[PDB]
C-alpha cells in the first residue's frame, strides 16, 4: 500500500550539486503561490 | 577540484538560512548560498586585517587550517565545475574615477573570472539600469531589477550570478495536475495546483524529527531534498539543519511506493543581507573601519549593500531557477 504524501503545508527545499555538494539554493515555502 | 569547501560553504548556507527564518515570520524564503558565498569570497580580495579575517571567518573557514590562496582557488574549481543547464559568473561595475590596484585586476581575474565593466556612477539611476540589464541577461531574464534607483550611491558594484534548470529524472503528471488546499496555518487556506506522481521515490519518516522527507534527481548532478514539518513544527526541523542531519537523512532514506503531491511553486525572495551578515559576525565591512586597502591604493571604501534576488519555478518538468548578489562599495 503506497505512502500518501502531500506537501499541503509550509515545507523545505534544498538544492544541491551532488558533484561539489554545494548548496545551490534553500527555500521556505510557506504560500507556494 | 571538486569538494574542498562544501563544508565551509554549507555551514555558511544553513546558518544564514536559519538567520534569515528568524528574522521573518511567515513569508516564503528563497535563496542561493552559493552565489552569496561566491560575492563575498570575492569581496574578500579587496580587504585586509581584522576585515579580512573577520569575512572569511564568517563565510565558515577555519584561517588556521586553510589559507586565504586555497580558499580562492576553492571558489575558481567551483566556478570552472559550474561555468540541463547551469551557468554561474561574476562581475565588477567600476567608476571611471576609480583605479583599481594590479594584483587586485590579477586576482578577481585568476580566481573568480570576473567581468570588469567601467561605469558612470554619477547618474545611480543609469548604471543601476545598466547593471539590472546585465544581470537580467546573464540570468536568461529571471533576475530583474536586482538594484534599485532608491538605493544609496556606489562608486563600486560587485556581483555574482547563477542560473539553473533541472529535469527531474521522474516528472509529474501533467494530467494529475489539479486544485487543491495549502493549509498556510491554523486559519489560513490557499489554493495551488498541486502535481502528483505514484512511483518509486526515497523517502523517510524521520523518526529522531517531526518531519517527512524524500529526495529526488535532476538529470545530470543535481539533487533536491523535499522536507515536510509536522503541523507548526518548521522551526524545530529548521534548528536541526546540518550537515549531519543530511548524512543522517542519506543514510535513512529508502526506495518506496509513494503518491506524492507537492505544488507547483513560484516564489522570490529579496534581501538586504546587511544586518543578517553582522549577526553572523560580518561587521566591520560595512563601517568606516573598514579596510578595503587592497582594492586601489588612495581611497577609504566601505560596504553599503549587499543585496541578494532569487527566483524558484517548480513544475512538473522540473526547475527554473536563478539567484544573484550584488555588494555595492562606496567612499566612507
Ligand atoms: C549521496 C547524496 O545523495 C549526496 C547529495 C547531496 C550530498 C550532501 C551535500 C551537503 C554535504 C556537504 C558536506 O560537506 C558533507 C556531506 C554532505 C552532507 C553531502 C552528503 C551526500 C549527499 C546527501
Amino acid at each position: 500500500k503506497p505512502i500518501i504524501l502531500r506537501f499541503n503545508q509550509p515545507f523545505i527545499i534544498m538544492i544541491f550539486d551532488h558533484f561539489t555538494w554545494s548548496s545551490l539554493f534553500l527555500a521556505r515555502v510557506m504560500n507556494p503561490v | 577540484h571538486h569538494r574542498g569547501l562544501a563544508s565551509a560553504n554549507v555551514d555558511f548556507a544553513f546558518s544564514l538560512y536559519k538567520h534569515l527564518v528568524a528574522l521573518s515570520p511567515k513569508k516564503n524564503i528563497f535563496i542561493s548560498p552559493v552565489s552569496i558565498s561566491m560575492a563575498l569570497a570575492m569581496l574578500s580580495l579587496g580587504t585586509c586585517g581584522h576585515t579580512r579575517a573577520q569575512l572569511l571567518q564568517g563565510l565558515g573557514f577555519n584561517l588556521t587550517e586553510r589559507s586565504e590562496t586555497e580558499i580562492h582557488q576553492g571558489f575558481q574549481h567551483l566556478h570552472q565545475l559550474f561555468a540541463l543547464e547551469m551557468t554561474m559568473g561574476n562581475a565588477l561595475f567600476l567608476d571611471g574615477s576609480l583605479e583599481l590596484l594590479e594584483s587586485f585586476s590579477a586576482d578577481i581575474a585568476h580566481y573568480y573570472e570576473s567581468e570588469v565593466l567601467a561605469m558612470n556612477f554619477q547618474d545611480w539611476a543609469t548604471a543601476s539600469r545598466q547593471i539590472n540589464s546585465y544581470v537580467k541577461n546573464k540570468t536568461q531574464g529571471k533576475i530583474v531589477d536586482l538594484f534599485s534607483g532608491l538605493d544609496s550611491p556606489a562608486i563600486l558594484v560587485l556581483v555574482n550570478y547563477i542560473f539553473f534548470k533541472g529535469t527531474w529524472t521522474q516528472p509529474f503528471d501533467l494530467a494529475s495536475t489539479r486544485e487543491e488546499n495549502f493549509y498556510v496555518d491554523e486559519t489560513t487556506v490557499v489554493k495551488v495546483p498541486m502535481m502528483l506522481q505514484s512511483s518509486t521515490i526515497s523517502y523517510l519518516h524521520d523518526s529522531e524529527l517531526p518531519c517527512q522527507l524524500v529526495q529526488m534527481n535532476y538529470v545530470g548532478n543535481g539533487t533536491v531534498f523535499f522536507i515536510l514539518p509536522d503541523k507548526g513544527k518548521m522551526n524545530t526541523v529548521i534548528a536541526a539543519l546540518s550537515r549531519d542531519t543530511i548524512n543522517r537523512w542519506s543514510a535513512g532514506l529508502t526506495s518506496s511506493q509513494v503518491d506524492l503531491y507537492i505544488p507547483k511553486v513560484t516564489i522570490s525572495g529579496v534581501y538586504d543581507l546587511g544586518d543578517v551578515l553582522e549577526e553572523m559576525g560580518i561587521a566591520d565591512l560595512f563601517t568606516n573601519q573598514a579596510n578595503f586597502s587592497r582594492i586601489t591604493q588612495d581611497a577609504q571604501l566601505k560596504s553599503s549593500k549587499v543585496v541578494h534576488k532569487a527566483v524558484l519555478q517548480l513544475n512538473e518538468e522540473g526547475v527554473d531557477t536563478a539567484g544573484s548578489t550584488g555588494v555595492t562599495l562606496n567612499l566612507t
